[PDB]
């Protein structure tokens, strides 16, 4: 339901955002007020990825 | 959240 896969890698530019590879699967928290940054959870942490490059999956 | 735009998707 908050299940999502990545679209494309991300390389974190710090300031709490998080690297994700595509393929890699996340938990969804939440979203910032413009909806433009995802608060996401992997095995590789948590933290702030772009709400476009990731999708739900299932 | 960062203050800045995400980057675009490609």
């Amino acid at each position: 339901p908050n299940l999502f896969v990545a679209l494309y890698d991300f390389v974190a530019s710090g300031d709490n955002t998080l690297s994700i590879t595509k393929g890699e699967k996340l938990r969804v928290l939440g979203y910032n007020h413009n909806g433009e940054w995802c608060e996401a959870q992997t095995k590789n942490g948590q933290g702030w990825v772009p709400s476009n490059y990731i999708t739900p999956v299932n | 959240a960062p203050t800045y735009p995400p980057p675009p998707p490609p």
